[PDB]
């Protein structure tokens, strides 16, 4: 898939 | 058959629908307006590799290293996280700092590290970042590599480098042995021995690494520890 979410915290 | 005609700027952006983005944009979509998340469309673009929609937006005028998100990084941040070198490439072409530092207190040779983007580390470190780069929380990219890779490499390819192995971070003292044995890194803890980190240096609250293996009850690691003096 493409990335469609922000990066987070672990 | 959808055609994309529906669709908003920033998936369009996601997936590389280059067209589109540039009807949207002509049609007067300021390539600097953030969305709701506080991200901009260099972002979105970084971190799917969509090398054209990163010249076309640069050249509409984005800020090339505009912090956004929750995690407040510049794309370059971004394509790093997510292991794009030819977006790191062509982002630093284009004056990306890679030594700015994000919201967690790492630049750019830190998250690769942490992530295991071998080549990108190579990267950096062929570009002028010094291997043994402080981050803000004083993590090195090896003690970050021991931390988060579980995995030969980036350790190996760090290795390769003049480290100074039995650094520790500004904080706990830990050294990059003490990282690996605190997250069970058996992998990496035989690379550091073989590079001469020493197992009885001691961290902040005077725990060498043996005395983490002893504390972990891990007889392999302990043996292995052990025998390395």
């Amino acid at each position: 898939g493409v990335v469609a979410s922000q990066p987070a915290r672990v | 058959i959808d055609d994309y005609s529906t669709w908003d700027i920033v998936k369009a952006t996601q997936y590389g629908i280059y067209e589109r983005c540039r009807e949207l944009v002509e049609a007067g979509y300021d390539v600097r307006q953030p969305d709701k998340e506080n991200v901009t469309l260099l972002h979105w673009a970084a971190i799917n590799n969509r090398i054209d929609l990163v010249k076309y937006y640069i050249s509409k005028g984005a800020i090339v290293d505009q912090l956004g998100g929750d995690l407040n990084s510049t794309p370059l941040h971004w394509a790093t996280r997510q292991g794009h070198l030819s977006m790191v490439v062509q982002l630093m072409k284009y004056g990306a700092d890679p030594s700015l530092i994000d919201g967690e207190g790492c630049s750019c040779i830190h998250l690769a590290a942490q992530f295991g983007h071998t080549s990108i580390v190579a990267y950096l470190i062929a570009k002028g970042q010094d291997v043994d780069m402080m981050d803000q929380n004083g993590m090195t990219p090896l003690m970050w590599a021991a931390y988060r890779t579980h995995s030969v490499d980036p350790t190996r390819l760090l290795l390769t480098f003049n480290v100074s192995v039995n650094l520790g971070d500004k904080y706990h003292k830990n050294t990059a042995l003490h990282w690996a044995v605190l997250a069970g890194n058996t992998t990496v803890i035989s690379l550091l021995l073989e590079a001469g980190a020493n197992v009885d240096a001691q961290n902040i609250k005077g725990e060498s690494a043996l005395d983490l293996a002893k504390q972990r009850k891990n007889v392999w690691m302990i043996n292995h520890l052990q025998e390395a003096r």
